[PDB]
């Protein structure tokens, strides 16, 4: 067991670690990124 | 009484939850894992 204490020097103080893994099966439309605003108007030629 | 649900008696590993005469028609199809 690691035996924590508040006066330990750095490199042995507990860190917290956690990971992300990725991995497509086959899926075609899973989990994706996401998005935001930028004021509509209307009446005006626009690219939308 | 009235108790029910005799369907199965596992549910290991669940990928996917959601919870929320007459005619009742269906259409049902499997196209791309969809
Ligand atoms: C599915 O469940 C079995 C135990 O029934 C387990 O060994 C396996 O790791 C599980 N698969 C996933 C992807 O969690």
């Amino acid at each position: 067991s690691y035996g924590f204490r508040p006066t330990y020097g750095v490199g042995h103080q507990p860190y917290r670690v956690v990971v992300l893994s990725f991995e497509l099966l086959h899926a075609p439309a899973t989990v994706c990124g996401p998005k935001k605003s930028t004021n509509l108007v209307k009446n005006k030629c626009v690219n939308f | 009484m009235e108790s029910e649900f005799r369907v199965y008696s596992s549910a290991n590993n669940c990928t996917f939850e959601y919870v929320s005469k007459n005619l009742r028609e269906f259409v049902f199809k499997n196209i791309d894992g969809y």
